[PDB]
Formats: structure tokens, sequence, C-alpha cells
């Protein structure tokens, strides 16, 4: 998964 | 016997040429097996105060909660030596999922990525400088080997079998 983007940022794809 | 600075010089220079390398007991015991203080066999990773500054509750629990961390921050340095590094590597936002469950349960665990390069601070997350085109590979490697050399030993104190252990106990509080 990733480490690296906000958990909106990886909601939003 | 190999001497501490000898083996430690030999296995960073492995992980450095290959990011995915595994590495054995037996080529990390003359790091853990010194009767060097702790304070002196870390010359990156501030061990000590991740030790020390997260004693809360009993040594089963909270070297499991740095163990977890210390998991995770051995990924974000092997991810910084990969021939092809992860998308957003540049930077690692405090709302993320993966370092807020691991990484931030911990006290000092910011510090660490400091140490691989994330040094400029923002409210939403820590990032490599503006203008820095590649992270210091040789600095990476040598917090990653301290990372996992870290780990290594607080898995062998929860299993009682580190060659210091009776020493390496009277820091935990
Ligand atoms: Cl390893």
């Amino acid at each position: 998964e990733d480490m690296y983007r906000a958990a909106d940022e990886i909601e939003k794809e | 016997e190999r001497a501490f600075l000898v083996a430690r010089e030999e296995l960073a220079s492995a992980l450095r040429r290959d990011s995915g390398q595994a590495f054995s007991l037996e080529q990390l015991r003359p790091l853990l097996a010194s009767s060097l203080p702790l304070a002196a066999r870390y010359l990156q990773l501030d061990a000590a105060r991740l030790v020390r500054c997260n004693a809360h509750g009993e040594p089963r629990n909270y070297l499991n909660t740095l163990s977890t961390a210390l998991n995770i921050l051995e990924k974000y340095g092997r991810n910084l030596l990969s021939p092809q590094r992860p998308r957003y590597w540049r930077g690692v936002k405090f709302n993320n999922p993966v370092f807020r469950s691991t990484v931030d349960a911990v006290q000092g665990g910011r510090d660490v990525l400091r140490l691989y390069g994330y040094t400029e601070e923002q409210p939403d997350g820590l990032s490599f400088p503006e203008g820095q085109e590649e992270p210091d590979e040789h600095q990476v490697a040598t917090v990653t080997l301290e990372v996992l050399l870290l780990r290594t030993e607080l898995s062998l104190l929860l299993q009682n079998t580190h060659p210091r252990q009776q020493a390496l106990e009277q820091l935990l509080e």
C-alpha cells in the first residue's frame, strides 16, 4: 500500500 | 571475529549494493554482540532515545510497538535505495495510514525520516528539500542498516536470546 500520500488523497483514488 | 567497524562497513556497503538484501544474525552479530554501550554502537540512529522515550507499560508491549515502527522505517529506507523508487517518494504525509498507525506511534519516529533526508517540515508532513535531486545513498544505507539492526536486537531481547541480554535489560524502563 501507499506509504507517502495522505489518507484522503489515497481515498480519492 | 570481525571488528565492529569492519563488519559495519561491510554490511552498509552490501545494502548500498543491493537494496533488497536480507541480513542473517551471523552477519549482524559483530554489531550487536559488542560490549560497547547502546549509545556508542549507533552513530546515526538515535537508538538510545528510541528505547528510553517510548518505555510505556511493560517491555513486552512497547518493544513490539517499537519493532513495528522499525519494520516500516526499514521499508522507507530500502525504498530510497531501490533501483526504481516508488511514486511520491519525495514526501511523507503525517496522515498517511501506514505512517500514522506504525511510525507515528513512537517518539522519535519522525526523526528517523529526517535522517533519511525528509528534513523539511510542513504541518501535513515531511519532505526532501526542493532542489535536492537524489537521496544521500551512503547515509540512507547506513541509517537503514541501523534500523534493521535495532529491530533485530529487540527481537532477541523479546526472545531472551540476546548475547548482551543482561546488560541491555537495564535499559528497559
Ligand atoms: Cl534484513
